C-alpha cells in the first residue's frame, strides 16, 4: 500500500462559558460495551461470562450477577429461592461496600470541602472509621461468598461455612447504628447546590424488596420492554443518550424509593416516613441521602435472607440444562441504578447480547440537570451535581 | 482511551479524505506506540464502528506498534523498555517516576519514540 505520516496529537465534562452567560454544555464521559457485545458472540456462554464482569469493573461482581440471571432466564429453568437469596446476599454486599464508598469518599468531601488525603484526625476519624468497616465488610461479603469464578450458572462453585454466616449476621447487627449515623449524616448535608426539577425515575419492582425483579419499573410500569436509545453528540460523540418514553429520565436510590417505597418495611420503612419530604423525585442530590437509607435497609433484609437461608440447612449448588433458541432478558438493580442484560442463546453459544448500564440512563437528565448559573468555583458545584449521581469517575472542565 | 483515540483516528481520516476529495477508503494502516494501554482490538473495532456510514466504511485496518526509546541526558544515554521488562501485577506505568537511567541514577530521561500514535498507510479510491 502507499505509506504516509500524520501524527495524531492525543475522561471528564465540557462547559463553554461566557460574559452572557453559558451556551454549550456536552460530555464525553464514558464509552460503549458494544465492543464486549461483538466479542462475547461466538464464546461459550461460560467464557463470556467471564468476559462480562470486565465492563465497569469497578462494580463487577454485580454484573456476573445478572448476567447469569439472564442466562437462565435464556434456558428457562429457575435457580431455587436458596441460591437466589444468595445472590441477593452478594448483592446486598456488593451494594454496602459501593455506596459506602461513594457517599463518604466523595460526597463528604463535596460538602466539606475536603481535598488531598481523606484521612484526618481533627474530623473525619469516625466516619472513616464508619465507612472503613462498611467497606471491610461489604468486600468481606463478596471475598467469602463469591476472589472471583465462584458464581456457576445454575448453582454456585464453592460455598462457605454456616458459622461465617452467622457470624456476617452478627457484623451487620454490629454495622446497623453507623448506616443509621450516615443516614443522618447525610440527612444534615444540602440538598440542590439550585438544581431541581422534573426527573423521571425508574426503577425495578420485587415482591419484597427492590433487589431482583422482572418488570420495570415506571409510572406505567412494563415487565419488557424496550426504550428509545439516541445517538447524540454526533459531531463529538463518545456515547449515545437514553429517552424513556421519549424524554431525559433518572435512575438510582431515588428511583428505586419513589416506585419501590411500598415494598419498604423496618427502620428504614420509619426513616422515610420520617425523612419524605427530604427525599424529592425532583433532586438529583437526595440520592446521595437515599443511598444511606439504603446502607440500612439492604442491612437488615439481608438477616431476613440469611433467615430464609437458614430455613434449609443442608445446601448444594444445582445444575442446569442448557436450551436452545433461548431468549433471558435479566434486569436487575445495580446501586448505580437499573442495569440491563439480554442474552439470546442459540447452539449453546452466544447469539445476541445487549447490555445498557444505568450510568447511560442518567447521562440525559445529568445533561439535563446543567442550569447552573454561577460566575467563578462553579466546576465544584457541577462536580457535586455529578457526583449527586455516584459516577465511576469523573471530572469538570470549563472552556472560558 | 480506546474508543477515544479510535474517534480521533476516525474523525482524522474522514477529515483528510474530505481534503484529497476520496470518494471510499479501501485500507488503513496506523502505527501505534507502546506507551498506550489501549487494547488493539477495541481501537481495530471501534474505527470499524465509527467508520459506518461514512465513506471509510469497510476498510481494512492494520495495527504497527512501534517500541519505545528513552534517553537519559544526566549521561547522555539510550535505552529500551525490553531490556527493563525482564528483570508483575501494574507492571505497566507511568516511565516519569517509576524507572531511572539504568546507569547514572537520575531519572530524568527524555520520551523519543513510542509515546504517540500517527496513521502510517491510508488506501484511497477516488
Ligand atoms: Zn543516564
Amino acid at each position: 500500500y502507499l505509506p504516509i505520516t500524520v501524527d495524531h496529537i492525543a475522561g471528564g465534562v465540557e462547559i463553554v462559558v461566557g460574559d452572557d452567560g453559558v451556551k454549550e454544555v456536552k460530555l464525553n464521559i464514558i464509552e460503549g460495551p458494544r465492543f464486549f457485545e461483538a466479542i462475547t458472540l461466538g464464546k461459550k456462554l461460560d467464557e463470556a461470562l467471564a468476559i462480562y464482569p470486565r465492563i465497569c469493573s469497578f462494580c463487577s461482581a454485580a454484573h456476573k450477577l445478572t448476567a447469569v440471571e439472564a442466562a437462565e432466564k435464556a434456558i428457562g429453568f429457575t435457580p431455587r429461592e436458596e441460591i437466589q437469596a444468595l445472590r441477593e446476599v452478594l448483592y446486598i454486599g456488593d451494594m454496602i461496600e459501593s455506596h459506602a464508598l461513594h457517599l463518604y469518599l466523595l460526597v463528604l468531601p463535596d460538602y466539606l470541602g475536603y481535598s488531598g488525603p481523606l484521612h484526618m484526625i481533627d474530623e473525619y476519624k469516625k466516619e472513616m472509621s464508619i465507612a472503613l468497616d462498611l467497606k471491610n465488610l461489604g468486600s468481606w461479603m463478596m471475598d467469602e461468598l463469591g476472589h472471583q469464578e465462584n458464581a456457576v450458572l445454575g448453582g454456585f462453585g464453592k460455598l462457605p461455612d454456616k458459622s461465617v454466616l452467622e457470624n456476617m449476621k452478627r457484623r451487620l447487627k454490629e454495622a446497623l447504628p453507623k448506616a443509621e449515623y450516615t443516614f443522618e449524616l447525610f440527612t444534615k448535608l444540602e440538598q440542590y447546590e439550585t438544581h431541581i426539577a422534573v426527573k423521571p425515575r425508574n426503577g425495578v419492582y420485587g415482591i419484597y424488596g427492590d433487589y431482583l425483579k422482572a418488570s420495570d419499573g415506571n409510572e406505567f410500569p412494563s415487565e419488557e420492554y424496550r426504550e428509545h436509545i439516541k445517538e447524540f453528540v454526533v459531531e463529538h460523540s463518545f456515547a449515545k443518550h437514553s429517552h424513556y418514553h421519549g424524554k431525559p429520565f433518572m435512575v438510582g436510590a431515588i428511583s428505586r424509593l419513589v416506585n419501590n417505597a411500598d415494598t419498604l418495611y423496618g427502620r428504614a420503612k420509619e426513616l422515610y416516613e420520617s425523612y419524605k419530604d427530604l427525599l424529592r423525585s425532583t433532586n438529583p442530590f437526595a440520592n446521595n441521602l437515599a443511598q444511606a437509607l439504603e446502607l440500612v435497609y439492604f442491612t437488615e433484609r439481608a438477616i431476613d435472607l440469611i433467615d430464609e437461608a437458614l430455613a434449609k440447612w443442608p445446601i448444594r449448588p444445582r445444575d442446569e440444562v442448557a436450551l436452545k433458541d433461548g431468549f433471558g432478558v435479566s434486569t436487575t438493580e445495580a446501586p448505580r441504578g437499573v442495569l440491563v442484560y439480554a442474552l439470546k442463546v442459540e447452539n449453546g453459544r452466544v447469539s445476541y447480547a445487549d447490555i445498557i448500564t444505568p450510568t447511560a440512563f442518567n447521562l440525559a437528565m445529568m445533561e439535563q440537570h446543567v442550569r447552573m448559573m454561577a460566575e467563578k468555583k462553579l466546576k465544584l458545584l457541577a462536580e457535586m451535581v455529578v457526583r449527586a449521581y455516584d459516577p465511576c469517575i469523573s471530572c469538570s472542565v470549563h472552556v472560558a | 482511551h480506546e474508543w477515544a483515540l479510535a474517534d480521533a483516528i476516525v474523525r482524522t481520516v474522514l477529515d483528510y479524505a474530505q481534503r484529497e476529495g476520496a470518494s471510499r477508503v479501501k485500507a488503513v494502516r496506523v502505527v501505534l506506540g507502546e506507551l498506550q494501554d489501549v487494547a488493539e482490538d477495541i481501537v481495530k473495532f471501534a474505527m470499524e464502528q465509527l467508520f459506518a456510514g461514512t465513506i471509510a466504511e469497510g476498510a481494512e485496518i492494520e495495527f504497527v506498534e512501534e517500541e519505545a526509546v528513552f534517553k537519559c541526558r544526566n549521561c547522555n544515554y539510550e535505552w529500551k523498555l525490553k531490556e527493563v521488562k525482564d528483570k508483575i501485577h501494574f507492571i505497566p506505568e507511568v516511565v516519569h517516576a517509576f524507572l531511572a537511567c539504568p546507569k547514572c541514577g537520575s531519572h530524568d530521561f527524555e520520551v523519543v519514540k513510542g509515546r504517540g500514535v500517527y496513521v502510517a498507510g491510508i488506501k484511497i479510491e477516488k
